[PDB]
Formats: structure tokens, C-alpha cells, sequence
């Protein structure tokens, strides 16, 4: 819902 | 009625507790390798902190730092999550044999009851520009259980800023707002709406990351001393700044990152989102400027950005920036909740 | 007290129309050429369905459709739209010089009132596998102001279904949820909650398109005929199924995707979100089965596809499924409003 | 989530 962003792998 | 209902509207609470309440949202936080190893990181290495203590852990989630707690010996660790995510960390201290050391406290910190007062509180409560989701608001709210002269991990929290030069990403999202532009869109005249349109796509914060040679300036620091702060502090920041720039181009917005310390009694231990460090789920954020400033090296630009929370968990921001040689000035609006994730 | 506020939770409302509220959601939705394409030919190609009659239009959005009806004659049209996108509209018919022709009514279509009956309602209320969202609803419901032998555009909506196989996406379940079974993440053991993460990754449908050769046989169709269907009529649907096994192989779930179809006096228009014609904003959905079933060509694959509308403008799905040569049987359950975006 | 994103041409 525009809180926290994906985690980059 | 409690602390957090008055802050916030009751529809912007559910879409928020029901986010954290997937597992897959839980697990995009905790394989964030940078984030989760260096919160274990900065409470193994500050064991006693730890060590016979009581805790805090301010929005357990999964249960994951509660551990680490244990981990570092913790006697008694209160893990309080407002989502359902509450049941799962329950099941998960269950299964690791600590019911004896973590007690999983379901709802909102603000609302819940402890047993006692506390040495540490522990949270992770960072939203991206480090203020979404006023999160920081119920970690120092939870300091009406914190013992006198007892801890906080994270301790303070720095919010770095510095002016970038980035063409593509203007005209990026420049384009975007132009359809709005078209005077004949299947027969129909769009163009009245333009302007409302380049409004609303450059209120837009840009979640990504970029190479550090973009930046303008060295960046200008703002510090929230988590000890010390109390929560109606966090209703109106105010970040005055003044850049000297070493670089001539043109100023297309702010770039923001965040530091948190972890001011133990071994050591401190720091967790960076700068665009110098590995990468974590914060990625940086990137406040973009309607209209360019044209700055000179050796120009000041200088302004204040101003944060002004709001009910639905963020932060209304008005940025306003101008060149001090040549009165040349910018003001924007940004509405932190709406953001435009870039990254890929 | 409406009969939207009775079926929906305020805090879904609040969200659902704050994402229409942003220029560029309807400019995603416009921007989608098959989609509005093929609504500017439906209503231009049936010119005499609107030449001099009386339009509503059901959440109209910018205005798109109500130009159009415009472009094809029509006398009167009542643009009817709750979100703040009704301010916009407003603008756009000031200065494409209609506001004798076109009157926006901020509101909802449930609590609005219009001055008078119309000839025809034109809406786009589909939702991700038709029935997302429960605008159908409100676009049934709009019918209390449709002239006896007035007409709906669209007309009909179908629905179709279809066994597919795809093993790799199968097995992205599993590789996602298998995160939980690691004994020592960070010294914790997280396999306790293995079973819940599966269950929560296989309750998402998948949004995204695929190549036609993973359909295992020919479609059942579940039609909604909008003249006559009535509100009540889209709380529980029941789509039973009888495939007649074309290829051989291990079903992974249902296939979904939808067609509307334009009635007009002069010609039937259709717009499909087929997997065999031009990709819509739509795709398709896939609803997996979290234990598969193999069948050969020449099974049948029975059972029932059961949507049961709930308060957050979506449906609770369940779908029960077996080959009837083994009685081999699966029974699974979505949760249509969160799904996977794999497109992306 | 409400609407998916437009395929991009
Ligand atoms: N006022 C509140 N009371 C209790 N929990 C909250 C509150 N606000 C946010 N949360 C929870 O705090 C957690 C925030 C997460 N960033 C941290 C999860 C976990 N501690 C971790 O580091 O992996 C979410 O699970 C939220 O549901
Ligand atoms: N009950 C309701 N009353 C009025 N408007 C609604 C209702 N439900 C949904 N809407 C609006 O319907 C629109 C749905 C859009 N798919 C259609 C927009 C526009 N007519 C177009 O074709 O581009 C959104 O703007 C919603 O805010």
C-alpha cells in the first residue's frame, strides 16, 4: 500500500 | 480516544496494519540483509545493554529483533505488534523455546498495557525519508515506559540532504504530466488540466538509488536525538539548510538518505541508507524541483525544507530553495505517502 | 446510510477512491488504446443508440466516455463521479465548451440525485477478473434512472475459465515461501510458520498474460447479462465447471479473463481481455492450486468456482476442483483483492 | 492495488 519498498536482491 | 487514534485516520490505520500483516511483507523487511544484520550487529555487540535487562521491542513483527535480544541475554523482552502479524511472532517463540523471555504483546504500543518499565527499548521504525509512516512517533511515545537514564536502539537518526543534476529523471516524469498536455486526445482537449497534472507528478517523492557524482554539494545534516526527543517534536520539522556547490549545472531537487546510531555502552554501530553504502530497502529518496534552479560553483543555495505531519501517517513537505546570487527561487510541495517507486 | 456505505467498509471506500482521485490513474486507465479504443467505436458506431438521447455516465472518471457520447450526438449527459476527479471533469468540460451537454455530479451513483431518466448508462466497472472492485454494482445500480427499454453499454459481460498448466510458476510459490524454512536465519529458527507463508502465497491470484498453449481445455463462459441482471445477483456467484481434458498433464489452477460485448442498434462491439487478443491493462488471472491434479486428455476436470462479495469491494473466492476418472480433488481459496502483479 | 498498469508499447 506505498510503505515500505522491496528489498533489493 | 488513545494517542494514536487522534493522530490518525481510522481508514489511513487499516491499509497500514493490514501491509504488515502479510509474511511476505515481513520477510521483504527482514531480507534486507544490511538492515537485519546490522540491528543484530549493534545489539550482540552491546550484549550488556542487553544482558539481564528488561526490553522493548516497539512493533515486533515477526519477532525478529525480540530475538536478538535474547540472544544478547535479555531477561524479559516485551514485543508489542498492532498487526496480526502478533499471532505468527508468537508461534515463532513458541517454536525457539523462549517463552520464558519473550512475551509477544499484541496492539498498539500507544494502547497496550506493560507489565513494568523497561532499560531498552528496541524498534525499527524507519519509513522511507526516514519520517514516513510517523513510526518514530510511537518509538519515543513508548519512553512513558522507559526506566530513568535507560537506552534507545536506534539512539538518534541523521537525515542527510544535498542538491542533484538529473535531466533524465526530470524529463521522466515531465513527460508523464504531458499527456495532459494533448489538445485532442481521441477528439478530446486535455490541455486545461496541465498544470494540475505536472502538480501532482512532481509532488511525487522518487525512491531509488543513483551515483553519488549527481550531487551538487556536500550534504547537510539534520539529527533527531531519540533520548531526548519527545513526539510533538515530529509535528513540524524544520530542516534549514545553506549548500555551498561545488558544481555548476543545473539543481533539478534534493536527494535525501538517513543514519540511525546505535549508541551502546561497548560501541556504536551505525546503519546508513546513504548512496555510498550498500544498498538496503530504503533505497534514497528524491525530492524533484518543477522548475530547475541554474546554480554556479561557489553559489549558496539556500532554503528550508519543512515536514508537517499529517493523518494518514506521513508527512506533508514544502521545500523551498532559491540562489543566493541571484534571488533565482523554487517552492514545492511533496506528498511523502505517494511516492513513485523508480528503482528496477 | 447508502446502498454503497451498508456494503462497504469505510476504509476501503476512503482508499479505493483517493487511487481514482490521481490524474494518473486515470491517465492509466485512458492510456490503455484497446480499452478506450474500442469504447469510442462502441458508442461512435452505434451513433443513433445516442444522437439527441439522454446519457448517464457511471463513474466517469476525466470525461473520457461522456465525450464521446458527446461526439456521437447526445443531447444530455449526467457524468457521475465520487472521486475528486469530478473537480478535473468539471474543468474539461468547461473548455471543451459542453457544459450545455455535460453536467458532472460529484457523488456516488448509490446517493446522487438525478433530475431526470435517461436513454442509455455507458461505464467501465470492470475490475481484474470482471468482478474486482464491486463497481458492476453500483453500475446495476444505476438502473433505477434508466427509461423502461433503455439501454446498457456494456450490455453483456462474460467470464471465462480454463485449466493451465505451469509448473515454474507453480514452483515460485514454494521458492518464495521456502524464506521460512531455514532453522538458523540470523540464529532463528523460522520453519514454524513454512505452512502459513505457502497458504498466504497461493491466496494471491497472478496478474500477468501467458502464452495460449498452457490451457488445457476449451473455456466455460458465466455471463452477466447487465439489462437484466440485478445487484443482488453479483453477491454470490457460482460458476460450476465440467472441462473436457484436451491435453495431458498436471493442472497448476484456473485461468480467467473476460469479454464485454456493446449491444448496439446498429452493431455488436466487443472488448476482450482474451489471452488470444491484444493485452489490456487487464491481463489475465491465474488462481492456483496449491495441490495440483494430473489428467489426461480425455478427463474431466469437475467443480465449482464460488465468488462471495465481501465489505472490501472484492470477492472471497473459492474453487473446488476434481478429475472425475481418479477422484483426485483440490480445494482452494483467493483472496481476490490482494494478488501477485507478475507483469512486473 | 486496484487497476494494473497499462502494458507499456
Ligand atoms: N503504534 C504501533 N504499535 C505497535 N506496532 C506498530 C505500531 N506502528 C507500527 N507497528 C509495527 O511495527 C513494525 C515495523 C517494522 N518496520 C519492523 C518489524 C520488525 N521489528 C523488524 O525489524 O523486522 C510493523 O510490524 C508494524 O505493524
Ligand atoms: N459508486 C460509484 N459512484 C461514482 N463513481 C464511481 C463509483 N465507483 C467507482 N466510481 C468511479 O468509476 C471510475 C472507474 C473507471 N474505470 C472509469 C473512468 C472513466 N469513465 C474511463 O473510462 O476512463 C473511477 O473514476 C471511480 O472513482
Amino acid at each position: 500500500g506505498a510503505i515500505r519498498p522491496a528489498a533489493p536482491r | 480516544r488513545s494517542v494514536f487514534s487522534e493522530r490518525t485516520e481510522e481508514s489511513s490505520a487499516v491499509q497500514y496494519f493490514q501491509f504488515y500483516g502479510y509474511l511476505s511483507q515481513q520477510q521483504n523487511m527482514m531480507q534486507d540483509y544490511v538492515r537485519t544484520g546490522t540491528y543484530q550487529r549493534a545489539i550482540l555487540q552491546n550484549h550488556t545493554d542487553f544482558k539481564d535487562k528488561i526490553v522493548l521491542d516497539v512493533g515486533c513483527g515477526s519477532g525478529i529483533l525480540s530475538f536478538f535480544a535474547a540472544q544478547a541475554g535479555a531477561r524479559k523482552i516485551y514485543a508489542v505488534e498492532a498487526s496480526t502479524m502478533a499471532q505468527h511472532a508468537e508461534v515463532l517463540v513458541k517454536s525457539n523455546n523462549l517463552t520464558d523471555r519473550i512475551v509477544v504483546i499484541p496492539g498498539k504500543v500507544e494502547e497496550v498495557s506493560l507489565p513494568e518499565q523497561v532499560d531498552i527499548i528496541i524498534s525499527e521504525p524507519m519509513g522511507y525519508m526516514l519520517f514516513n509512516e510517523r513510526m518514530l512517533e510511537s518509538y519515543l511515545h513508548a519512553k512513558k515506559y522507559l526506566k530513568p537514564s535507560g537506552n534507545m536502539f536506534p539512539t538518534i537518526g541523521d537525515v542527510h540532504l544535498a542538491p542533484f543534476t538529473d535531466e533524465q529523471l526530470y524529463m521522466e516524469q515531465f513527460t508523464k504530466a504531458n499527456f495532459w498536455y494533448q489538445p485532442s486526445f481521441h477528439g478530446v482537449d486535455l490541455s486545461a488540466l496541465r498544470g494540475a497534472a505536472v502538480d501532482e507528478y512532481f509532488r511525487q517523492p522518487v525512491v531509488d538509488t543513483f551515483d553519488i557524482r549527481i550531487l551538487m554539494a556536500k550534504s547537510v545534516k539534520y539529527t533527531v536525538n531519540f533520548l531526548e526527543a519527545k513526539e510533538g517534536d515530529l509535528h513540524r520539522i524544520e530542516i534549514p539548510f545553506k549548500f555551498h556547490m561545488l558544481h555548476s549545472g543545473l539543481v533539478h531537487g534534493l536527494a535525501f538518505w538517513f543514519d540511525v546510531a546505535f549508541i551502546g555502552s561497548i560501541m556504536t554501530v551505525w546503519l546508513s541508507t546513504a548512496p555510498t553504502e550498500p544498498l538496503t530497502h530504503w533505497y534514497q529518496v528524491r525530492c524533484l524541483f518543477q522548475s530547475p534552479l541554474f546554480a554556479k560553483a561557489g553559489d549558496t543555495l539556500s532554503g528550508t525544507c519543512l515536514l508537517i505531519a499529517n493523518k494518514r501517517q506521513s508527512y506533508d513537505i514544502s521545500i523551498v530553495a532559491q540562489v543566493d546570487q541571484t534571488g533565482s527561487k523554487s517552492s514545492n510541495l511533496l506528498d511523502l505517502k505517494n511516492p513513485f517507486f523508480r528503482y528496477t
